[PDB]
């Protein structure tokens, strides 16, 4: 026991998926029918990579993964992939016609039709869990299912699970990408929406994203497929401490303790490292001490904010690969006396360490190099908050002249709704605030 | 399958949808047969959008052609691909309208509605997923603008959820000498303002300029402003008809372009008219390339698609996209950020290596309907040919109310064309 | 010390029904609101189209009274 069920919305979510799930069976020597041929036990077992894996009588390995769209063709395109063969085409599950980048459209109009239809295919999955320990929801804040279905859906799942764990990775609209101009109207309704709802989120940064396979990967014009690569090597260093087991291996839900002092506070920002083209890898070792200075160039995170300006209420080292304790002391020892790390009065100690023997996988035909260690770091900065800043702001600068509000209110919705989502995230931007502030 | 319905009527709506037929129709590889000759997949793979498939592999687009003059269905079916359509699809009367806008609104028009509607139906109702409906026709003669608008009433009515566009165009002192299409032209935007959700202002103005002013082209007939037509109609529709992220479907469109319902009436603009990837941007945002007969410099935009075609770098796209908007910020709303978006399809249209289409929803829009609004208003005055109207059973006071309407409008777009971040 | 025991866990069992409760509520007023406000602006919509087919009826009937002077 000690499943996860992963809950995939919308293109972003679904591509990001695939990303995922390709990258952990590469990781556990999945193949693509779902036959692993290193596992003995058939049908069935409690390795620790079945917490994302069922597996069939006939010796499959099948993710434990619902995909929805209200649109076909990006679902498509992995019923008909190099993948198909892994899911059960009852986890696949896709309507006619979608939000229209309206996060009205995703919560009432068109989601309604498909939620109870959503529930049931991941209540399938439920039951098939001796021990079920929550979801993950990946989706974008900007497009009309990402943000209106996925609310929708959190608040159903508060409703048929309780309290149950509720954890989300969901991708922060940027300009080089987006595909709408509500995209900061979607983003606050959804958050606002979703906030009581949501254990811990993992906010990805599009922009972030972008810079970084332009600057560290000499990626001229990034794509989908170059963002999304990057991003599931964030989601696998997360959830490896789940899939994998190791004497020193260190637990997402332990780590989730530490990173969340106060439910609304819950926004964790990370970093990645080594990002690096093979042809820069080559004849470069990059150490422990290396990787984990990376993790404190405000360039490497995965939203864009400076954290040298804010106060650390955690730091959490999530190293994998060829890593031994006595070097991240070595690294930790450097970083504490040459950087700006400033804690919070109330938090003294501090960082949180984890290592997972098992080494980084890279995708075939991918830009990534292959590295014998790598790192990932989460930390509760107030620092996150900019990001919010920056919606917030461009929120504002529409809604006071009520620009495409319109479309929002033929589809039902109030403009009482997005005054309260934006009043929600004012105070959201006051509780970073305040925590930050010192205790007297 | 995200399926739209084809709605030609008039002369004007008649020879560009049938050039605008042609043109996509070659552009996804089928002759006028309707059979698939080509040579790439990219070509059929939402070509549901707009043709119905028949067995032998046929292809037939979901097109309804319709006039008052019966005469012009005669040289549609003689033209090149005439013999694609679906002869129930057409739909003629026999009278035909003399340039009388309420003999196609509420008369004659009214009695032929009907069996237009039986065939929209028919279509309507074998599509997999409706996404709505695009008109061609002409607001200057009397059945493609007066049936015309009565049809979006009556299409809305069974519909009122899908999504409405227009291509409509605007009539033009210089390219034909009817003294009344003023009049037909006022009471035809009276009905778009309130009935359709995007409509693309195709001016005859603009065309006439740029056949004369920039191709050389001393007299110009339809068939050379027309070929600025379909270039252009290709162009605004190349996210609806091949795989792509940005516009895809008619209701992205229209909620990324119309911030405001009554807001919905945007300057085309194309380039080359008749390079490189800086020329053809500037080029693109030049008054002189708009298929609309206003000076985006006399106002300012509030949203803005861009279409790139061809063989190009994306990098240099994004830049020099970038260069424009920073070059030119002033020209650009603040208080909606990052209103302008960009797409590149790689399928260039026929015979060039790369253009762009624009498509602008501009507050100088409102120097169109002041050029009309003025024309209108040196007749109604002095209440000139209104007999034609009052004659099929109209009163002046709609005359009236459709002239302050379209003043109500003018002053709409100057509202948030000053309207600033504080 | 072991009423006190029974009372924590009835406190943890009763906020954990509330919020369930809470959101039930929330939610299924939400679509509620939703469907009227959505279903009144489609009926304010063809109220309107409709007025229009009584402005061309009394049109239509304008002219075939004035059609015999
Ligand atoms: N990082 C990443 N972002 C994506 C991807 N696909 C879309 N996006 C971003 O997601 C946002 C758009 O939402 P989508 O996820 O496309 O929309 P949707 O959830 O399918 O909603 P509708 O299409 O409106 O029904 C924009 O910010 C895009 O840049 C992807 O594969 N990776
Ligand atoms: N660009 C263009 N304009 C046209 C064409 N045919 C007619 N027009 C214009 O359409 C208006 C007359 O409308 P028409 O379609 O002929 O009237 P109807 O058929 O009675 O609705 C005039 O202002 C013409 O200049 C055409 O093929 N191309
Ligand atoms: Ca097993
Ligand atoms: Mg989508
Ligand atoms: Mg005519």
């Amino acid at each position: 026991m000690r499943e996860c069920i992963s809950i995939h919305v919308g293109q972003a979510g679904v591509q990001i998926g695939n990303a995922c799930w390709e990258l952990y069976c590469l990781e556990h020597g999945i193949q693509p029918d779902g036959q692993m041929p290193s596992d003995k036990t058939i049908g069935g077992g409690d390795d620790s990579f079945n917490t994302f894996f069922s597996e069939t009588g006939a010796g499959k390995h099948v993710p434990r993964a619902v995909f929805v769209d209200l649109e076909p063709t990006v679902i498509d395109e992995v019923r008909t992939g190099t993948y198909r063969q892994l899911f059960h085409p009852e986890q696949l599950i896709t309507g006619k016609e979608d939000a229209a980048n309206n996060y009205a459209r995703g919560h009432y109009t068109i989601g309604k039709e498909i939620i109870d239809l959503v529930l049931d295919r991941i209540r399938k999955l439920a039951d098939q869990c001796t021990g079920l320990q929550g979801f993950l929801v990946f989706h974008s804040f900007g497009g009309g299912t990402g943000s209106g279905f996925t609310s929708l859906l959190m608040e159903r799942l508060s409703v048929d699970y309780g309290k149950k764990s509720k954890l989300e990775f969901s991708i922060y609209p940027a300009p080089q990408v987006s595909t709408a101009v509500v995209e900061p109207y979607n983003s606050i309704l959804t958050t606002h929406t979703t906030l009581e709802h949501s254990d811990c989120a993992f906010m990805v940064d599009n922009e972030a994203i972008y810079d970084i396979c332009r600057r560290n990967l000499d990626i001229e014009r990034p794509t989908y497929t170059n963002l999304n690569r990057l991003i599931s090597q964030i989601v696998s260093s997360i959830t490896a401490s789940l899939r994998f087991d190791g004497a020193l291996n260190v637990d997402l839900t332990e780590f989730q303790t530490n990173l969340v002092p106060y439910p609304r506070i819950h926004f964790p920002l990370a970093t990645y490292a080594p990002v690096i083209s093979a042809e820069k890898a080559y004849h470069e070792q990059l150490s422990v001490a290396e990787i984990t200075n990376a993790c404190f160039e405000p360039a490497n995170q995965m939203v864009k904010c400076d954290p040298r300006h804010g106060k650390y209420m955690a730091c959490c080292l999530l190293y994998r690969g060829d890593v031994v304790p006595k070097d991240v002391n070595a690294a930790i020892a450097t970083i504490k006396t040459k950087r700006s790390i400033q804690f919070v009065d109330w938090c003294p100690t501090g960082f949180k360490v984890g290592i997972n023997y098992q080494p980084p996988t890279v995708v075939p035909g991918g830009d990534l190099a292959k590295v014998q260690r790598a790192v990932c770091m989460l930390s509760n900065t107030t620092a996150i908050a900019e990001a919010w800043a920056r919606l917030d702001h461009k929120f504002d600068l529409m809604y006071a002249k009520r620009a495409f509000v319109h479309w929002y209110v033929g589809e039902g919705m109030e403009e009482g709704e997005f005054s309260e989502a934006r009043e929600d995230m004012a105070a959201l931007e006051k509780d970073y605030e305040e925590v930050g502030v010192d205790s007297v | 399958m995200r399926e739209i319905v084809h709605i030609q009527a008039g002369q004007c709506g008649n020879q560009i949808g049938a050039k605008f037929w042609e043109v996509i129709s070659d552009e996804h590889g089928i002759d006028p047969t309707g059979s698939y000759h080509g040579d790439s997949d990219l070509q059929l793979e939402r070509i549901n959008v707009y043709y119905n498939e028949a067995a032998g592999n046929k292809y037939v687009p979901r097109a309804i052609l319709v006039d008052l003059e019966p005469g012009t269905m005669d040289s549609v079916r003689s033209g090149p691909f005439g013999q694609i359509f679906r002869p129930d699809n057409f739909v003629f009367g026999q009278s035909g309208a003399g340039n009388n806008w309420a003999k196609g609104h509420y008369t004659e028009g009214a009695e032929l509605v009907d069996s237009v509607l039986d065939v929209v139906r028919k279509e309507s109702e074998s599509c997999d997923c409706l996404q709505g409906f695009q008109l061609t026709h002409s607001l200057g003669g009397g059945t493609g603008s007066g049936m015309g608008t009565l049809l979006i009433s009556k299409i809305r009515e069974e519909y009122p959820d899908r999504i409405m566009n227009t291509f409509s165009v605007v009539p033009s002192p210089k390219v034909s000498d009817t003294v009344v299409e003023p009049y037909n032209a006022t009471l035809s935007v009276h009905q778009l303002v309130e009935n359709t959700d995007e409509t693309y202002c195709i001016d005859n103005e603009a065309l006439y300029d740029i056949c004369f002013r920039t191709l050389k082209l001393t007299t110009p007939t339809y068939g050379d402003l027309n070929h600025l037509v379909s270039a252009t109609m290709s162009g605004v529709t190349t996210c609806l008809r091949f795989p792509g992220q940005l516009n895809a479907d008619l209701r992205k469109l229209a909620v990324n372009m119309v911030p405001f319902p009554r807001l919905h009436f945007f300057m085309p603009g194309f380039a080359p008219l008749t390079l490189t990837v800086p020329e053809l941007t500037q080029q693109m945002f030049d008054a002189k390339n708009m298929m609309a007969a206003c000076d985006p410099r006399h106002g300012r935009y509030l949203t803005v698609a861009a279409v790139f075609r061809g063989r190009m770098s994306m990098k240099e796209v994004d830049e020099q996209m970038l260069n424009v908007q920073n070059k030119n910020s002033s020209y650009f709303v603040e208080w909606i950020p990052n209103n302008v978006k960009t797409a590149v399809c790689d399928i260039p249209p026929r015979g060039l290596k790369m253009s762009a289409t624009f498509i602008g929803n501009s507050t100088a829009i409102q120097e169109l309907f002041k050029r009309i609004s003025e024309q209108f208003t040196a007749m109604f005055r002095r209440k000139a040919f209104l007999h034609w109207y009052t004659g099929e059973g109209m009163d002046e006071m709609e005359f009236t109310e459709a002239e302050s309407n379209m003043n109500d409008l003018v002053s709409e777009y100057q509202q948030y064309q000053d309207a600033t971040a504080d | 010390k072991r009423e006190h025991e029974r009372e924590v866990i009835q406190k943890a069992i009763e906020e954990n029904n509330n919020f369930i409760k809470m959101a039930k509520e929330k939610l299924a007023q939400k679509m509620e609101s939703n469907k009227e406000n959505r279903e009144a602006h489609l009926a304010a919509m063809l109220e309107r189209l409709q007025e229009k087919d009584k402005h061309a009826e009394e049109v239509r009937k304008n002219k075939e009274l004035k059609e015999e002077a």
